[PDB]
């Protein structure tokens, strides 16, 4: 049996309740929602100063907790991995985090720590290393938001090559390490786009940097996107099993940039532009045939989406686009990935409602137990959650186009998710 | 065991001499057309060919493997092959007994009715205008036109049409045809008899030498206007001699020549504007000719035949000869054939014999050392295109390329062979390589069928398709194999003497066949297949070409060091990361393709003879490596990456580069920043001809000082991105002699916030001799750039124009040869009312030009 | 017995080539009208025809029957027919005069 | 097992089981065929017509039937493409109206025909 889709048109009345509910409960504060796209759900009234000092406390607690674990991990280790070195790293971490200093000193020490963590025995050892890096750049983001650092120096810090080659690595690896098992058990991992990574409260800071580059140098923003997608393919979020045509190679970004500055190159292409466009048309064709396998179509969609979002107009060929009408299809799949990510967020949040779930369900050091959002069912929650999921599915059901050639990638994931969610909502609602 | 060695040496020398003699005989035989050989000589020649193969194999085995067992096997094989040679000689001597001429098949075409030609009017009138061209054409000096193309294209038909049309406006004329092996007396007598049938009526019986005939022709043409057509010229000496009769000056006279060879046409005409290149018919014209030829009166094709008709017309290619012959084949004047019979013909008589005999003239005319190089093209599939570098390296590996001079490189010999094949109009070139040469080539389909039949009749190549071209019925000795349909299964237990294997299948069954049993291989080509790992590549000991491109190979066996003969090693698109160390010990190696993500071992200096090196890593490398780089002295192509390479040691690198005397192309790729190598006072190599920095985000500072036209006398390509361009920088580029292509970027305009500045050129004329393209991306000015008329060869211009400068003139009459202009406008400073103003203004400025180039504002 | 098999194969291949050559010669001869041939060529051609018949029979016997006795008979016949061919060749060479 | 059979004349086709009529479908390069239908039981004609449709190269075909209505070569048969001669010399065993597969698309080649129908229509000569 398939549960039928909810059919509601969005009302400002329940909009008020759902809005203050999202603005009040902790995890939904720092995240934004797709529903902001709706006509009339306005009246947010949010201030970020409180959320900011909350993030300060969260970072302090998490660094303290991992340090607590580091001492005892040094106590009884299976092959000494120089854990006191990572301890010194978290020492200078807390040092830089607590005091106010001159901007130059912060630059020097941040660069030093980051460049020396750059250079395999244990796995949670590497996890601790990755968390060190993530906390360091989170400190960077907070410090910038704390108005203690200008814009000029922040750019001079971030735009240099090594920092660009690190942002993407961390942004992909931490997300994988934190959400891959959840995505696998939920069965949506096949729909994970690097484009929508910075929509979780766990990766809001990245987003900041992103618009910062959209502030000043779009070239570096597009370069960062083309870098992070390649790094995602490398570490096995999307296996193609043979090779990528245009993502791991340095001489491809040069051609893309050259086209981006003078577009007429597309009309009179060189050889490298020629085989680029040939591969693009081939991947397009693969994406637009319904009885090819699902994984190939998903991979092709991801590649084409990254190319179109970062280098606009390169994938466009006027005539055949109308006969195929794949543009709206792309938009539909993107909408599907966004809504699926949010549904996974809600499913993870449900675990906070379990009477016995002191253990965090988001990842290592996602939440310090000093806050440890409780089991206390509130007045609104039991209604607001079901209302929010119904509104999500209703808002989604409209913009999606319906055709069995495209139905395979957007309709059935939503249908299966609605089924799983409608099945597991009650059993958790009892106990 | 000493006498064993000496006896074997003597036997080998004898074999070498015998091989020379056999090749002489075979080359002599292979010139006669098949209609004049008798069966005895043909059979004997086939057997001689087989013996030649065996003796070559024995000689090669001795050269490679040189112990007791080897010498014993070699002595046994030597004795056996000598015995077989004697036996065949006696056999031929046993049954030897000593015991008219046809006409050229192209002669009948001159008597074809005129109402059966489809699309001549346009080309006929274009040629006529190319002849007269004006009102006072009867007062200009003598002019010569030439027509080139492949056979069966319709050259003599067009010449005949124009001649019959305009012969009235002259005094005397003639229409002569020269064959392949001409007699000059006959040609001169033909001209004389054509000029006046009454006076020189018996001229064909006179017996004088050429000087007196030429004098007669000169005396008769005094004070006359003449129009003369000379047809089917096949080489240069003929024209060099016939040109003497038209030595005097005669205002208003015209000559036309038709030929298949391009150099001959360049030698006939003076300017390259007096060359007409025949091109095939369009699709509609071809279809009407087809219909008219067969459905003659109805001209209505039934529907079931439409798609087979379209595929057949695509296979013909717009060549009238093929269209006519296939239409006569399908007509079957009694009855149109059935649809399934059309399909059978598509998948697979007098007219057909005539067409084959006509097309084979270009094959029987090649020099003897070019015939194998052509047949080798029958290995590749039908409609795809072939990389030329692949061809050249495989020709060198097979042994078709050799010379005795001491100072010659085989790579440029092979390139010359390829260019000669293109010159005779037997190959269509396509694209431009990344080293300034042709990229790929295509072959017509009927030519491909002819080549396949020719090469099959001699066991040159065996193709494996399942529907057609199955295994030969009775053949135990196959030398070259080509797998195209993986459906078939292969025996490969009788194919002891293989030489070359090639797989064209994406299929898994393609990797099924066993290879380690071909103990004598020279060419292994698995490009594109999905093989995963090859540990058996060692133990082959004979390879010359190892092509593994686009395969799923992760790592190489550390035994490749045994392949002491290995010319080419191609690793691109594979999954390898670190090359095995023993690679250093491949002393004979001439070409190394590799990705920049692969680690090379240390002692790379030992690989002398390297002529091509592609995509050096240059990252995480010490100094002795960059110093070793200076030992590869005969190296003609280089590509670098500068990825992790530390820019503190660039001086050693530039010295090592300056050490290479012979060198043509060079790349430097840099991610970002300022390039910290190739400093001034560098003394680049003299023969450099192509230079490129495709980075586009790593700038130079002002300009390298070594760009003066004295240090780089030869240069036909350049691609640079400067930080800030001056006005007297384009001047230095004007100083360069050749500089065919040019492309400059201004880094400050895009990445920084600087504004477009108008450059001004001054103090000179003829600034850009031989500049056919120029792309000043980031800096633009039409008039002030080119004063007095300079660069009278430009054809494509790229420049930028701010809308601010709406109020400099866009006059395009400085430059005659303009054909295309691409512009981009900056509109933020000026309002839209100035924007569309400037748009319409430059549009009109383009419209006034007589050539009327095309615009793009973007 | 391995050696015998190898030898018989070689002999048979040689016979096949020789048969091709003989048929070429005979076809070339049989075009001339009888008034332009001379007697020497005519007689030699008759004898060549007979030898061709014998060699065809030997090849066919090998193809059908292929053991010891058979291979022995085939080797004997092979040697004899080769000898006869050589003898006829010498005979023709002995009395050839161009005039 | 007798592949390479190019000509087969006057098959018995009487007192025969099905595997025989199925084997008949293996002779692929067979250009002439003649049948007798004497004691052959007309319940298995479908297997026979499939086996016949399996022979791609084929020129001539006969079917001889003593009496009655011919219960083989039913419609939707897809005759071989190259057929050029067809004959039923019975003269006392009729077809019904007409085989449907006589359209000029299925038999582009045909230079001979000999049929005895039960009742001829007026728009039967049209198809011819
Ligand atoms: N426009 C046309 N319409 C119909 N038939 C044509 C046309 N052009 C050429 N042909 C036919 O093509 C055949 C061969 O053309 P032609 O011999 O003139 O080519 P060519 O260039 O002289 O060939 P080659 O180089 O071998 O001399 C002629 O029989 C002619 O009838």
């Amino acid at each position: 049996v398939n549960f039928p889709f909810p059919k509601k048109m969005i009302t400002e009345s329940n909009s008020k309740d759902i809005r203050e509910y999202l603005a009040s409960t902790f995890p939904f504060e720092q995240q934004s929602t797709i529903l902001d796209s709706v006509k009339s759900i306005a009246k947010v009234q949010i201030d970020d100063r409180k959320a900011f000092d909350l993030q300060l406390k969260f970072r302090q607690e998490n660094l303290a907790e991992l340090k607590d674990q580091i001492i005892l991990s040094l106590g009884a280790n299976n092959g000494n991995q120089n854990w006191q070195k990572l301890l010194d790293y978290t020492n200078k971490l807390d040092e830089l985090s607590n005091t106010k200093i001159s901007p130059e000193e912060f630059i020097e020490e941040i660069q030093k720590v980051l460049y020396k963590v750059k250079l395999s025995t244990s796995k949670l050892y590497s996890q601790f290393n990755l968390s060190i890096q993530d906390f360091a750049l989170q400190i960077i983001h907070s410090k910038y938001k704390s108005n203690q650092i200008s814009q000029n120096d922040l750019l001079k810090l971030i735009t240099e090559d090594e920092m660009l080659k690190i942002l993407a690595k961390t942004k992909v690896l931490t997300y994988k390490m934190k959400y891959f098992d959840s995505a696998s058990k939920m069965g949506i991992n096949k729909y994970i786009s690097t484009e929508m990574m910075d929509l979780d409260w766990q990766f809001s800071h990245y987003k900041t940097f992103n618009d910062a580059l959209k502030k000043n140098k779009a070239s570096d923003s597009s370069y960062l996107g083309w870098l992070t997608h390649g790094y995602s393919i490398k570490y096995g979020l999307s296996p193609n099993n043979e090779r990528s045509m245009f993502f791991q190679d340095g001489r491809k970004y040069a051609e893309l940039y050259a086209f981006s500055k003078s577009p007429h190159r597309k009309i009179i292409p060189g050889e490298h532009l020629k085989d680029l466009l040939a591969k693009i048309n081939k991947s397009k064709g693969i994406f637009l045939d319904q009885n090819a396998l699902l994984d190939k179509r998903i991979y092709a969609f991801h590649e084409l989406n990254t190319l179109e979002t970062h280098f606009p107009g390169i994938t466009s060929s006027f005539t055949d686009d109308l006969k195929s009408n794949y543009r709206k299809k792309m938009e539909s799949v993107s909408l599907t990935c966004q809504v699926l990510q949010e549904i996974g967020n809600i499913h993870r949040f449900i675990e906070s409602k379990v009477p016995y779930h002191s253990s965090t369900e988001y990842g290592l050091f996602s939440i310090p137990k000093i806050f440890s959002i409780p089991i206390d069912y509130k007045h609104g929650e039991k209604e607001n959650l079901v209302s929010y999921v119904d509104f999500l599915y209703s808002t989604a059901h409209e913009r999606i186009l319906q055709d069995n050639s495209i139905n395979q990638l957007c309709l059935d994931p939503l249908q299966e998710s609605l089924n799983r969610i409608k099945s597991n909502i009650p059993v958790f609602f009892n106990l | 065991t000493i006498t064993l060695e000496k006896k074997v040496r003597k036997g080998i020398e004898s074999l070498i001499t015998e091989l020379k003699l056999m090749q002489a005989v075979l080359s002599k035989v292979s010139k006669v057309p098949a209609d004049q050989l008798d069966e005895g000589v043909k059979i004997w020649a086939g057997n001689v060919k087989e013996l030649s193969y065996q003796m070559e194999d024995i000689v090669d085995a001795f050269m490679v493997r040189v112990n007791g067992k080897d010498l014993h096997r070699i002595s046994a094989a030597l004795e056996e092959v000598v015995l077989q040679a004697k036996q065949l000689a006696e056999l031929r001597q046993r049954y030897e007994q000593e015991m008219q001429t046809s006409v050229d098949p192209r002669m009948m075409a001159l008597y074809t009715d005129v109402t059966e030609l489809v699309g001549i009017e346009e080309t006929r009138d274009k040629l006529i205008n190319m002849l007269t061209e004006g009102d006072d054409w009867s007062k200009h000096p003598l002019k010569t036109i030439s027509i080139v193309g492949f056979g069966g294209l319709g050259k003599t038909t067009l010449a005949k049409a124009a001649y019959d049309k305009i012969k009235v406006q002259f005094d005397c004329g003639a229409f002569v045809s020269v064959s392949r092996n001409p007699e000059m007396k006959k040609v001169l007598k033909d001209i004389l008899y054509g000029l006046d049938k009454v006076k020189y009526e018996n001229i064909h019986n006179a017996a004088r030498d050429e000087k007196y005939l030429i004098d007669d022709i000169i005396e008769f043409l005094n004070d006359k206007r003449y129009l003369i057509v000379i047809d089917d010229i096949w080489n240069e000496k003929a024209w060099e001699l016939i040109k003497c009769a038209f030595s005097k000056k005669s205002p208003g006279s015209r000559l036309i020549t038709t030929t298949r060879n391009v150099s001959v046409s360049e030698a006939c005409c003076s300017s390259e504007d007096d060359i007409y290149r025949m091109e095939p018919l369009s699709n509609d014209v071809s279809r009407t000719l087809f219909c008219k030829r067969i459905f003659s009166q109805e001209e209505g094709c039934p529907q079931e035949l439409l798609k087979v008709s379209e595929e057949i017309l695509k296979k013909c290619g717009g060549v009238p000869l093929a269209i006519i012959t296939i239409a006569s084949l399908l007509a079957n004047k009694g009855h149109i054939k059935a649809k399934d019979e059309w399909y059978a013909l598509l998948s697979s008589n007098r007219s057909l014999e005539q067409m084959k005999k006509i097309l084979l003239f270009s094959y029987y005319d090649l020099p003897s050392y070019l015939k194998p190089c052509l047949l080798y093209l029958s290995i590749f599939p039908e409609d795809r295109e072939i990389r030329r570098a692949r061809l050249v390296w495989r020709w060198i590996s097979e042994g078709f390329v050799y010379s005795e001079k001491q100072d010659i490189s085989l790579y440029e010999l092979g390139d010359s062979y390829f260019n000669e094949l293109v010159n005779r109009s037997m190959i269509q070139p396509i694209g431009i390589d990344d080293e300034g040469k042709v990229k790929a080539c295509r072959v017509h389909d009927m030519v491909l069928d002819l080549i396949c039949s020719l090469s099959s009749e001699e066991n040159f190549v065996t193709i494996l398709d399942d529907p057609r071209r199955k295994m030969p019925n009775s053949e135990s000795k196959v030398r070259r194999l080509s797998i195209q349909n993986s459906k078939i299964d292969v025996d490969t237990t009788r194919m002891e003497h293989m030489r070359s294997v090639t797989v064209f299948s994406d299929n898994v069954v393609g990797k099924v066949l066993d290879i380690s049993r071909f103990k004598v291989l020279r060419v292994l080509d698995l490009e594109g297949c999905h093989v995963s790992d090859v540990g058996y590549v060692g133990n082959l000991l004979h390879l010359r070409y190892l092509g593994l491109k686009g395969t799923h190979v992760k790592d190489l066996p550390m035994e490749v060091g045994k392949l002491q003969f290995l010319l080419t090693l191609d690793l691109r698109g594979t999954k390898i990361e670190v090359l095995p160390w023993s690679v250093v010990q491949l002393r004979r190696l001439m070409c190394l393709y590799v990705d920049y993500g692969m680690k090379l071992p240390s002692g790379i200096g030992n690989l002398t003879f390297l002529e091509v090196l592609d995509d050096l890593g240059l990252s995480d490398v010490d100094l002795d490596f960059v110093k070793e780089l200076g030992r590869l002295t005969k190296l003609r192509v280089l590509r670098l990456d500068f990825h992790g390479f530390d820019q503190s040691m660039g001086k050693a690198l530039e010295e090592s580069i300056s050490n290479m005397y012979k060198l043509d192309s060079l790349d430097v790729f840099v991610n970002r920043g300022l390039i910290n190598c190739l400093s001034e006072h560098w003394v680049p190599p003299p023969r450099l001809c192509r230079l490129a920095f495709p980075s586009k985000r790593s700038w130079f500072k002002t300009l390298p000082s070594w760009i003066n036209p004295s240090s780089l006398p030869l240069l036909s390509y350049l691609d640079i991105t400067l930080f800030e361009v001056r006005s007297e920088d384009i001047q230095l580029l004007g100083t360069l002699p050749a500089l065919v292509y040019l492309e400059i970027w201004n880094y400050s305009v895009f990445e920084e916030a600087h504004e477009v500045e108008a450059p001004v050129l001054s103090s000179g004329a003829a600034l850009f001799p031989c500049a056919t393209e120029c792309r000043f991306i980031g800096i633009g000015a039409v008039p002030s750039m080119f004063p007095q008329g300079a660069a009278p060869r430009l054809k494509r211009l790229w420049f930028t124009f701010p809308a601010k400068w709406s109020s400099i003139g866009l006059g395009m009459r400085h430059l005659p040869s303009l054909q295309r202009v691409v512009v981009d406008v900056i509109s933020e400073g000026a309002s839209r009312e100035e924007a569309d103003e400037a748009e319409a203004a430059l549009r009109a400025a383009a419209e006034d030009h007589p050539n009327r180039p095309i615009l793009d504002i973007w």
